[PDB]
């Protein structure tokens, strides 16, 4: 069951991940682009190195990350939206050498309908 | 389960009109985008178009810009093709494809049975050989080369005679589902191999691989696998 | 000179102003909705009354805004975008009696062009 | 500086169809939506049709009866409006004009001069009174409207001089609109609202609509006439 | 295990209870004095009602908290320092109807050895 | 475990000094405070001085006027009590008291066993009531103590068996100290005070005093003797 | 006019010196120690480079210094007070190559009374 | 402004004890560390002992620890020692000093007019040379060193024939208020110089380093500079 979340190219898409704070405690959370059904799911981005610092926004190019561990929402913001950024992805929630599907997004890119022109 | 049937070929006159259509079942249409891949008789695979699944985004190959137009209709789940100024070269049988989630990276993962047109009376990819004699057991590797850097995003497509064209690596190296493990794939960049590491009976087809860095997703002239 | 936030309907959209830290330390944050070029800008929310509590959320009806007083950056959040949603508004920033513009931005509302049938 | 400009008019047969073109400039054209108002000879104003900036919402006024479609060229800053099965009712002139930043709550700001279209041989009601009023230069003047439901504050004002485009008074029930003599004022909440003109000047003389916003079709008053006493 | 924290009667003291953040991660601290080794332990103050503002500084008379639940360190302010202020206290992590103790700190006053008549 | 022993008693002539020593062990001597209490041959306890573990703050009792001076060596773990002008009441005695952390609002939690003091040839009131009590085993029995003005909760009952050093038995007016049988109990907040013993043994036939802590005088009262009925 | 803070050896004693933060806005802080009526006030320890992040604790050794620029409160921690920590110090406001006193700080260490043998 | 004033002193015999008293006007008394500092006829300065404010820490040279006792009373304003078990060796000039706030590090910036004991019938400072001879205007340098590193913590003090001490140099460089830009000191670790640049008829006197890392704040044996 993919959830789906719409945006515009150009502008900055933000995708929201909820979780059960309690049954994720402690886990640091991961970004990654599904290329198949039988993968890679290459990562693109995680939270940081500490779980306590979760809330400290993570970089990698124009994808950031940030993690709500107390109400439970994994947030992750696709800047300056490009049509090569339409695609599967993953929310994951990491544990040793494990990692727990906590959602498939599906990103769908729009076309700019307006012109800009002044 | 997943299914796509084209229908609205025919015959047609130069300079005429004609519109494709193909129906889908089995999965959630509005969620893909799809594609348009032709064959003339005696000739390899070629793209023609895709569309993102708001329609905002179309791409046409360069054989077509301005003469074709590619739409959807989500609610009735179907493709549609419109072929207008249909030249002689436009003869062909057209296929229906659905692309895995994404356009850009991907590939086409679910093809249609084809529909024949008779029209009556960027990023260069090669592969090497163009025909290539094997034997039963023997192992295989076909190559394909691109003009210019496509980092890891070739699939590979094998099309048995008679029969619609069928996926067997994407990404350059990931196995699709269902194919058998003796197809794998490498390559990075501009260089490309497909293995086949033991050639089965069924084995013997065309195989043609296919970049899908760019918007225009062009295939190879396919490599004949014959028996020696 | 404005800005374009376009958004689909059924979504949320967030709208980021960023500013000057220094230039509006200790100044808290309002959005308003400009109805027309005279005015007026009615104010919709507004930042935490404690500008050392500008991170927390405060909501109004749909409207959603925090503060980033650190890095510069004011964010919107307008839960379940609708048509009538879209229009001219202003990023403020308060002092005293007065109000200084940081961003014009334009809401622009596109329909959802997908069939989440299923 | 902004300007519309109608074109495509003229004489057509009973049952004919039509495509009124409308070029723009002065603006960022692909940041607003636009509409269409007609005018039947000798009839107040009825709003036909408008278009988001994405043309993903097209909105279209009921008597129409799905006849007409909107669109627009971003990339050539023009609005079309496509017009099938004319009909005797159809005959008018045909006013381009730009929202201001939104649709709902919103006001045509800029008008077009129209484009005269002849064929030859959610619903709120807005009831304004009086139909017709006589006074004089120097006279305080007031014009009511009122709705058949609520609108909150979304009511705007036109004047409308003898042969003349439209032009915007008021919006939003009482800002006066930039460039406006501010003699004029509105007021007004819910249903009942009203206009005032505190002292009338001599080119004060001309009719007047009222328009509700707060719905999808953007009805207009049938408007009050303002005569020499 | 008692820890001895010394201060000059007339000035501030400040008493620090580190502890381990992960462990005791989202739950609420508080002060209380002993007044004998069977109990009270009678609570003087506690920190934020909600978690996510334990920095705020909370108060009871003279007596200060605020919590650091990053680096993991409780900090109680004892404003004017008293010879009655003497005694032992605990600093304890709350949650449900459970308290742990982090720390028995044992308040010593020392007298003002100092003229200042100037 | 814990152990306070007294040293330096003696007989003595009116006018002289002598210095009282107490030996501790079995604790962190320098974590608590220490105080002196005495007991004239047949009559009640009277608290004498008390000493912060900094011996920066020292307290004494008003009747000793000034003739004494508590002092401590935290390296050597032992408490002095030096005493001057001795008169023929400061005949007693001595006994050597740890305080719970702290002194305001605490107990004196350990005893020695007292040193006998012969000399040759903030002001609380406390009352108890009564001051003898005829009960037997098995009764319940109350006794009562009063502030002359409000003290809260900090009072403390003592009991002191025949030729034994003063027990704690309740501190901060309600709380049982460890290792105390559960039939002695506490209460009463302000200026009125009750102990209660819910089912009189035969070890209890003792002496019991109240003690405030909530000045820095620890005052106790006169005594109440629990004889056999 | 100097302030005396004492602290027992051992302990962390705490400097607080209150500024108008209005005056002060936008000026790192110093903590310094003046060894004679000419000078030098070596320097010790200062605040972040960015005086946006002034809350965040600085550290030289066993000195620590964080600011509290929206109540205009500097604090000092002296952690594991020594007899040689004893002496004259300065609060300094910092702008170009200025250094305004907030406060002259006389700390006095006092000896430990208090055996720890176990 | 600042005044210190010492008594006590007197004639005593061998074995018996002594009290001195220092009484102090012109700054917040209770707020800084004192010190005795003694001399005997002929020889050097002797740092005797110190005290700091609260009395909390008291500090004495080896050949006194355990005879002397330092004290003070704040509200009074008054520095005592008690001198126990007098030697002849205690023979000396006493002479009470303030320190400048703190201790370690520190140095004495004003001192008393000293009080004479007559007694009836850790690091090592070294000063180079014992005895110079200079002329009006010359350049003179004198050295110290100290057995192990004292970082920059030395003090300079001058005393003139009949004189109490004087502080010169304290920090190993900062010159003391008051004092003519003409003296100048210098160096780290172990080996320290002072400078006078230009020397004046005043100048003509003794001088002494001090160190002030450690608790003890021994004094050098001294320099006398003496007329070529
Ligand atoms: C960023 O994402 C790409 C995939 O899009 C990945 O290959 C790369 O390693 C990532 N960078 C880091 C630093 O993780
Ligand atoms: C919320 O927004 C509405 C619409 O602008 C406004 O009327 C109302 O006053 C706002 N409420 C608050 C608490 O600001
Ligand atoms: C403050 O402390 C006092 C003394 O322990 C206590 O009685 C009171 O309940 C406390 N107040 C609060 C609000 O916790
Ligand atoms: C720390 O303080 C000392 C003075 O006590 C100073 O010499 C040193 O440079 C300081 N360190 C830093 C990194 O500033």
């Amino acid at each position: 069951n993919t959830t789906v979340f719409q945006g515009v190219a150009g502008q900055s898409l933000q995708v929201s991940c909820p979780y059960d704070s309690m049954k994720h405690w402690g886990r640091r959370k991961a970004w990654c682009r599904q290329l198949g059904e039988k993968g890679p799911c290459q990562r693109v981005v995680s939270t940081h190195n500490l779980w306590l610092l979760s809330f400290l926004r993570r970089w990698n190019g124009s994808t950031a990350i940030t993690d709500d561990t107390l109400g439970g929402t994994l947030t992750i913001t696709l800047r300056n939206l490009q049509p090569h950024d339409a695609g599967l992805y993953q929310c994951q929630s990491l544990h040793g050498s494990e990692a727990d599907t906590l959602r498939k997004v599906l990103v769908e890119v729009l076309a700019d309908p307006l012109d800009h022109r002044d | 389960e997943v299914q796509l049937l084209e229908s609205g070929g025919g015959l047609v006159q130069p300079g005429g009109s004609l519109r494709l259509s193909c129906a889908a079942s089995g999965f959630t249409f509005s969620y893909y985008y799809m594609g348009w891949v032709r064959q003339a008789p005696g000739k390899g695979l070629e793209w023609v178009s895709g569309i993102s699944p708001s329609s905002g985004y179309t791409y046409y190959a360069d054989s077509v810009k301005g003469r074709f137009t590619i739409s959807r209709d989500n609610s009735k789940n179907t493709l549609y093709l419109q072929m207008n100024s249909l030249r002689a070269e436009d003869t062909a049988v057209y296929y229906c494809a659905r692309y895995y989630y994404g356009y850009y990276y991907s590939h086409m993962d679910y093809w249609g049975q084809g529909t024949l047109v008779t029209v009556s009376s960027d990023i260069q990819m090669t592969q090497s050989p163009s025909s290539l004699s094997a034997s039963v057991g023997d192992r295989v590797t076909i190559t394909c080369r691109a003009s210019q850097s496509i980092s890891s995003y070739l699939n590979w497509y094998q099309q048995k005679p008679g029969k619609a064209p069928k996926l067997l690596i994407y990404a350059a190296s990931s196995l699709q589902s269902g194919v058998p493990s003796r197809f794998s794939g490498s390559g990075s960049g501009t260089d490309f191999t497909l293995t086949i590491s033991s050639l089965q009976p069924e084995d013997f087809a065309t195989y043609y691989c296919q970049q899908s860095r760019s918007g225009l997703h062009t295939f190879g002239q396919g490599t004949k696998l014959e028996i020696k």
